[PDB]
């Protein structure tokens, strides 16, 4: 009849900023690595920018 | 149709700006473009059976 899903009440939004806006980059021979998880990404972003 | 894309608040009223986009953008072609870049004129056939 219905469609229902849960997750966490309370959760913290996924710091891509850091990543994305990150002042500056490393070379492609030391490229960065960054790993995330336990926290709420929103991927709308990526293609609607 | 040449609505405009909507990234941010939903009204547009049809008026280019910030969070609102045109949905079409032109190509650029040279003739000192490279291979990558050139145009390629596309045909595609489909047979109906
Ligand atoms: C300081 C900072 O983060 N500036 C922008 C941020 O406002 C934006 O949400 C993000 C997404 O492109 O890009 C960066």
């Amino acid at each position: 009849t219905e469609s229902i899903v849960r997750f966490p009440n309370i959760t913290n939004l996924c710091p891509f900023g850091e990543v994305f806006n990150a002042t500056r980059f490393a070379s492609v021979y030391a490229w960065n690595r960054k790993r995330i998880s336990n926290c709420v990404a929103d991927y709308s972003v990526l293609y609607n920018s | 149709s040449t609505e405009i894309y909507q990234a941010g608040s939903t009204p547009c009223n049809g008026v280019e700006g910030f969070n609102c986009y045109f949905p079409l953008q032109s190509y650029g072609f040279q003739p000192t473009n490279g291979v990558g870049y050139q145009p390629y004129r596309v045909v595609v056939l489909s047979f109906e059976l």
